[PDB]
């Protein structure tokens, strides 16, 4: 919790850990983080609405989000210490009532946009 | 200590007791008169004495100054990174000591440490005035130190290179052994120690704790500035000029950093309080421009960006910058379209790269130049430094200050296509970093066009079969790109069928109008969720509002989400269950659409003002500010 | 070479002892024979004296035969033919051997040598150490540098003649006639420096020479010279006896390492090898030497009343970091970990009583004064490191009558005037403060170097106020003030006139400049270098962070930058030195405390007021400034 940086430019938590989720199909997933992009500029279509793009990893490699994402977190491992800190994640989940509370890094698109 | 030499080239009488001479020389300067009584030798060393004087910018004493022009002019192929340049001088065959020590200065530029080393050992055997012996046994611990850290950073860190054998680290490590820089200026001749103290300084660890301690002013709120920065630029013609390597250790860098950055948040401190007094400072030039190019990381710059404004900081030399910024591009198609990568060399040169072209956003540039740094940073850019998602941003920024024509529009567009190729192996996969891919390119395009079809990428797309799936749905995120028989072509490959498909059609930008069929698909899953209730839901809600959707048979699920009811009926809607934190996930247009609503506006104004004072947001206030939302 | 060492007796480790010191110290001086030039493959003497032999009866020693068959051969063949033998066989070129290049490794401070040839010249050269070469007479008083390569036989530069070098009888009979000044050049070095032979044999003419020179000073007037012994067999038991009484300290390679017969490379070797890497050794065993070594670094400081943590990682030549929060962290110190060692005996009580009874004391003020200055053990062993700041300083508390009453009590020693006049100076007195310090200087070496160091820095705020009240001390206070009388304005201006601050640290012992080497950067801005540069990165850091509305649990970064602003307080006001006043720590104090306060802020609407900070405030920000603050 020492890593543990709150961003309020997008209600998230950004913290070194893992996920092991399964989503409404039993599907497993094994050491998977997410990372949130905010880029307030992007050339939106007519049906983009979220300020931020979200991609999840898991064993280094980037999903193709192609069914519903909904989602469970089974087991939550920091990386730097190996404790298990599932029950933080879940107390942060219901708290910020933001998708995707813990996020590995925020790559913010604003300060390097043109029009900033 | 007799005079104090100012840095605008003013000298005041200090501490000298007997005759002024100073003043004196200066009276002879001005007038020719006085001029002949001297005598022939003292003729000549007037003349040789006056062009010491002019070449080094003293001009006067301080109650003589008038119109001072203080311009900086380094004459250095190095500081200019003339890299062309001086490969062609180190060929040539070396006249003079003098030459060999300029030779040496370049080849540790240019990232041959080893050649520099052995060119640096050979002029300190050859030198036994004894100036250059001593400036090369500073540069040469001082490439030995470069030598000795790179190798550790080696070490540690894409791939392992080895550039310089274990002999040669063996060797140098026996030649430096228990080496003392600093008994190296008491160790010198004792004429060389009066001539020369003024050198004894480079043989220190740290030589700028001065000029760093007097950036404290700067911090003032209560000229200075131009004393900063001609303080800055004498340490830059002293290192540059007389070729010494400290000039790219941290201790130099980071004093650029901070000198030049005070500066900055200086001159934009008397903005802002100038504009509170006088309700409606700092000018960059060409060595500007190079020095926050050498010596800023990304992140230097990312903290100057966020700070000030650098928008209403006008760059001049315009010309020159671009010279630079071809210049610059030109040696990265040298670097890796050959194979002529050096690897010591890339590490200093990337960096300095990596800045001048995220610093290229505040500078107009000609089509001609501006067709080499697009060509250069899109397809020469190694990807380990400057991958897909960061490289958009680099290309992306030039359009602030040159509005994207056709040329360059190509040359994207020849960037596309290449990207395209590349999906013919199923196991090749964009890596981003930005969560930035090959689909924000081609928006651009669009951007800027709203009429550009590619045609290279719509043969592409016209010979697709169901096999090459990686090709199909990288060219779905670029269907406004694509022709019409493209586009029919493309659209038998994926099916709308249930939701989820229309969820991935909308990401994939595979369809952007609701026909009346997804109304029902959109409907159907609602329903479903409605009896099954005793993350889509949210987003249904949004597209109603944005009048995306006009099946008008929306509010029979009114009351499961506090977003849905929040957007499909605004008027009915209860704010007691409104979360302020909705607005962070909220982009422009939508933010901007709420606020014109004329419902639901002075409920989250009311939202948004009560949150600012509890909280004291910026992102809170910026999206009160920005859309009075 | 380690297991070497680890067995080597302990006269020969406590020969490397004093080689090693001295060679840091910069007073090690080589005394470089025959036979490292040998080891090269230069033409051995013995060699000219048989074609001299040859020459002279047709067919090819004793110690004089060495000198009198060229001598006899200079008497009945000529100058010529004796020039002529002399050049056809040293006129050759000869690689350096690697002892060369190891002898210059120890950084001799000059080297002498018999040797005619100009191998150390050309390693000299290779390695870029200047040494001014001096052969002949006239190169004594022509010398261009301080460092010394003396040819005490001479050399070939001038030519392959006979009469620039001292080959045969007659050389040496006449010596000390044609080389007076060498002669007495070589015996003042020898004097001052510690000496060490290699390349010469025990029974060597020069050895006995300078053994019979030797025995005419008085008992323990010179430092005995050091002998390294490179013949193939182990020296001799009584024959050892004999030259440690006759004044030489003998490091016998044959005993140190078993030998080819013939392999004198190996032996020259390991006898500098083992020197060489004795250099960063520090030769820390046990706990005993532990506590030693750590007291020997520290126990200067004892005379000053607070050390800077990160002014600490100078007093053990950057071995370790030593952290603003009392964390104690391994940098460069690749031998025996001694602090961890220390904090080790810290913990464990029943080792500390393991230790000696010299060892155990000076343990003990190891332990008060690390415990004073905050350092308290290793990174891996930090826990919750909470420390409060305290300046136990009148001068920093405004406790003006106090100082006053200070200053009328009667001294009780030489510190007594040093406080009193850093409190003179804190009001007003600049001139009893001025005198003060000059008479702290009279009486004074620790304070004789801060007294000068302050005494300069008041005679600048002195010429600094002398200069606005001339100036604009009339219109400021509508009347032109005279504090100072033009007797003591031209009485300090005489003084001052050619004392230079830049050069007070290098004109001092050199005891007192390996003892307080961190005393050295209150000369100038140096000392507020460090705290300077980390001020502006974490500001910028910090700034970013504050930018991007991140906000992070746990420790906060400005610690860094609020502990370094106390280290520098309490440094500087403790030690009364008059740097507290220096525009450029004002801006320093005001820079640090502005950027703590916006932190706070931030963080509070997501740090509180003591007096400390309050003062810091009232003494170092202008009006201007709290308004700067007040407004954001």
């Amino acid at each position: 919790t020492h890593d543990l940086v709150y961003h309020s430019k997008i209600n998230t938590f950004v913290w070194d850990v893992e996920f092991d989720i399964v989503l409404s199909d039993s599907k497993e997933l094994n050491k998977c983080y997410f990372v949130k992009c905010f880029n307030p500029y992007r050339i939106n279509g007519k049906c983009d609405f979220a300020v931020s793009s979200i991609d999840i990893f898991s064993e280094g490699k980037r999903l193709l989000i192609e069914n519903e994402f909904n989602f469970k977190i089974t087991k939550a491992v920091h990386v730097a210490t190996s404790k298990d800190v599932t029950e933080i994640v879940l107390h942060l989940s219901e708290r910020i009532s933001s998708p995707f509370p813990i996020v590995k890094e925020v790559v913010y698109l604003d300060w390097s946009h043109p029009q900033f | 200590y007799d005079y104090h030499f100012e840095v605008n080239g003013t000298v005041v009488r200090h501490k000298n007791k007997g005759f002024g001479y100073m003043e004196r020389f200066f009276e002879l300067k001005e007038s020719c008169d006085e001029r002949s009584k001297l005598s022939k030798k003292q003729y000549e060393r007037f003349n040789a004495l006056f062009n010491f004087f002019e070449k080094n910018g003293v001009i006067c004493m301080a109650k003589d100054a008038g119109t001072l022009n203080t311009s900086i002019e380094i004459n250095s192929l190095a500081y200019h990174g003339k890299y062309d340049v001086m490969k062609k001088f180190i060929e040539e065959q070396s006249v003079s000591i003098e030459d060999d020590y300029k030779k040496a200065f370049f080849l540790a530029c240019l990232g041959r440490w080893e050649e520099s080393y052995d060119l640096y050992s050979n002029i300190i055997l050859n030198s036994i005035n004894g100036c250059v012996y001593y400036l090369s046994q500073i540069n040469r611990y001082r490439i030995y130190q470069s030598i000795t850290q790179a190798v550790t950073q080696f070490n540690g860190l894409g791939r392992h290179y080895k550039p310089f054998t274990d002999e040669f680290l063996a060797r140098i490590e026996r030649e430096m052994t228990n080496f003392n820089i600093d008994d190296l200026f008491n160790g010198m001749p004792f004429e060389f120690q009066k001539k020369y103290k003024i050198l004894e300084f480079l043989s220190d660890n740290q030589f700028l704790y001065d000029d760093t301690v007097k950036l404290f002013e700067l911090t003032n709120k209560v000229s200075s500035d131009i004393v900063v920065l001609l303080r800055l630029y004498d340490n830059l013609r002293f290192l540059y000029e007389n070729c010494l390597w400290s000039v790219s250790f941290h201790e130099f860098h980071q004093y650029i950093r901070n000198s030049m950055s005070l500066l900055i948040e200086k001159a934009e401190y008397e903005r802002t309080r100038d504009i509170d007094e006088l309700g409606f400072g700092f000018f960059m030039e060409y060595y500007d421009f190079v020095n926050i190019s050498r010596h800023f990381k990304i992140d230097d710059i990312k903290n100057l960006e966020r700070s000030c404004s650098i928008d209403k900081i006008r760059f001049g030399e315009q010309e020159k910058i671009e010279e630079y910024l071809v210049g610059i591009a030109e040696e990265i198609t040298k670097q890796f379209s050959a194979n002529g990568m050096n690897v010591v060399f890339y590490t200093q040169f990337i960096s300095e790269a990596k800045a001048a072209l995220y610093f290229a956003k505040y500078v107009k540039l000609s089509e001609e130049g501006l067709g080499k740094i697009v060509k250069a940073l899109l397809f020469y850019f190694p990807e380990r430094d400057l991958d897909i998602g960061k490289r958009y941003v680099w290309l992306e920024r030039l359009t602030k200050c040159n509005e994207l024509p056709k040329s360059i529009i190509s040359i994207i567009d020849d960037f596309l296509v290449l990207q395209a190729e590349k999906h013919i192996d199923q196991n090749y996969s964009e890596v981003s970093s930005n969560g930035l891919y090959s689909r924000d390119y081609g928006a651009l395009i669009k951007h800027f066009e709203k009429n550009f079809i590619s045609k290279r990428l719509s043969e592409i797309t016209l010979c697709l079969t169901q096999d090459k799936q990686k090709q199909i749905d990288f060219l779905f995120k670029l269907l406004p790109l694509l022709s019409t028989n493209a586009k029919s072509h493309l659209l038998s490959f994926k099916s709308v069928e249930n939701i989820n498909d229309l969820m991935n059609g909308i990401r994939i930008g595979l369809i952007d109008e609701f026909t009346p069929e997804h109304e029902e698909l959109i409907i159907e899953y609602l329903e479903t969720r409605k009896v099954n209730y005793i993350d889509y839901m949210s987003t249904f809600g949004i597209w109603y509002f944005l009048e995306e959707i006009n099946n008008s048979k929306m509010e029979e699920f009114i009351g499961m989400d506090d977003q849905y009811d929040f957007f499909v009926d605004p008027e009915n809607f209860d704010y007691k269950k409104f979360i302020p934190s909705w607005l962070k996930n909220y982009n422009d247009k939508l933010l901007g659409k709420i606020a014109g609503n004329k419902h639901m506006k002075h409920h989250v104004i009311e939202v948004l003002k009560e949150r600012v004072k509890n909280s004291n947001d910026k992102r809170y206030l910026e999206i009160l500010m920005n859309y009075f939302i | 070479l380690k297991e070497v060492f680890l067995m080597l007796d302990n006269n020969v480790v406590e020969c490397i002892k004093e080689i090693t010191e001295s060679s840091r110290n910069g007073k090690l001086v080589f005394f470089v024979g025959a036979g490292v030039s040998t080891l090269s493959d230069y033409p051995q003497w013995w060699r000219l004296v048989d074609k001299y032999h040859e020459e002279l009866y047709g067919s090819p020693y004793s110690s004089d035969e060495y000198l009198r068959i060229p001598q006899i051969f200079y008497n009945v063949k000529g100058e010529m033919a004796f020039d002529g033998i002399l050049k056809d066989f040293f006129q050759v070129d000869k690689p350096t051997n690697p002892i060369h290049d190891k002898i210059l490794a120890m950084n001799p401070a000059h080297v002498i040598t018999t040797n005619y040839d100009n191998l150390i010249d050309t390693a000299c050269w290779k390695r870029g150490k200047y040494f001014s070469v001096i052969s002949a007479e006239e190169d004594v008083a022509n010398a261009t540098s301080s460092r010394y390569l003396l040819k005490v036989h001479g050399d070939f530069r001038k030519g392959f003649k006979g009469e620039n070098v001292v080959l045969k009888e007659d050389d040496y009979l006449n010596y000390d006639q044609n080389y007076p000044l060498i002669s007495n050049l070589m015996k003042t070095i020898i004097a001052t420096h510690t000496i060490v032979f290699i390349g010469y044999g025990l029974g060597d003419y020069n050895i006995n020479m300078l053994l019979n020179w030797v025995r005419k000073l008085q008992k323990d007037s010179f430092h005995k010279p050091f002998f390294i012994r490179t013949d193939p067999s182990p020296i001799e038991n009584e024959t050892l006896i004999y030259y440690e009484n006759k004044g030489l300290r003998i490091i016998d390679a044959a005993s140190l390492i078993d030998s080819n017969e013939y392999d004198y490379l190996e032996r020259y070797s390991a006898v500098m090898d083992l020197l060489i890497e004795s250099q960063e050794n520090k030769f820390i065993t046990k706990d005993d030497e532990v506590i030693d070594y750590i007291y020997g670094k520290i126990s200067p400081l004892f005379a000053l009343q607070y050390i800077r943590k990160i002014d600490l990682k100078h007093v053990f030549e950057y071995d370790y970091h030593f952290e603003v929060n009392g964390t104690v962290v391994r940098h460069k110190n690749k031998g025996f970990g001694y602090m961890e060692r220390f904090f080790e005996l810290k913990e464990s009580c029943d080792e500390r009583s393991k230790l000696s009874k010299k060892q155990y004391e000076r343990f003990n003020a190891l332990f008060n004064f690390f415990e004073k200055n905050g350092v308290i053990c290793m990174a891996k062993d930090a826990g919750t490191l909470n420390t409060s700041i305290e300046i136990n300083s009148l001068a920093y508390h405004g406790k003006y009558d106090v100082m006053k009453k200070f200053i009328e009590e009667q001294s009780v020693s030489i510190e007594d005037d040093y406080k009193k006049a850093f409190f003179l100076a804190c009001l007003g007195r600049w001139e009893e403060s001025y005198d003060l310090y000059s008479n702290i200087i009279l009486n004074s070496g620790c304070v004789y170097y801060l007294s000068q160091i302050n005494r300069y820095r008041i005679y600048q705020s002195i010429t600094q106020a002398v200069t606005q009240f001339n100036g604009l001390g009339l219109l400021t206070f509508g009347r032109h003030y005279k504090p100072f009388t033009d007797e003591f304005l031209a009485r300090i201006e005489r003084e001052m006139t050619n004392f230079n601050i830049d050069d007070l640290f290098n004109g001092m012992p050199f005891e007192f400049q390996k003892k307080y080497k961190i005393l050295e950067f209150l000369s100038d801005n140096q000392f507020l270098y460090d705290d300077t540069v980390k001020l502006f990165e974490l500001t910028n850091k910090v700034r970013s962070e504050m930018s991007e509305g991140s906000y992070s649990f746990g420790m906060s970064s400005d610690i860094v930058v609020l502990l370094r602003l106390y280290d520098n307080l309490r440094f500087l006001y403790e030690n009364c030195l008059w740097s507290v006043s220096f525009h450029e720590f004002h801006q320093y104090i005001r820079n640090s405390m502005s950027l703590l306060i916006e932190k706070a802020e931030y963080e509070r609407t997501r740090f509180f007021m003591e007096y400390y900070d309050f003062v810091n405030i009232s003494r170092h920000f202008k009006i201007d400034d709290i308004k700067n603050l007040e407004r954001s």
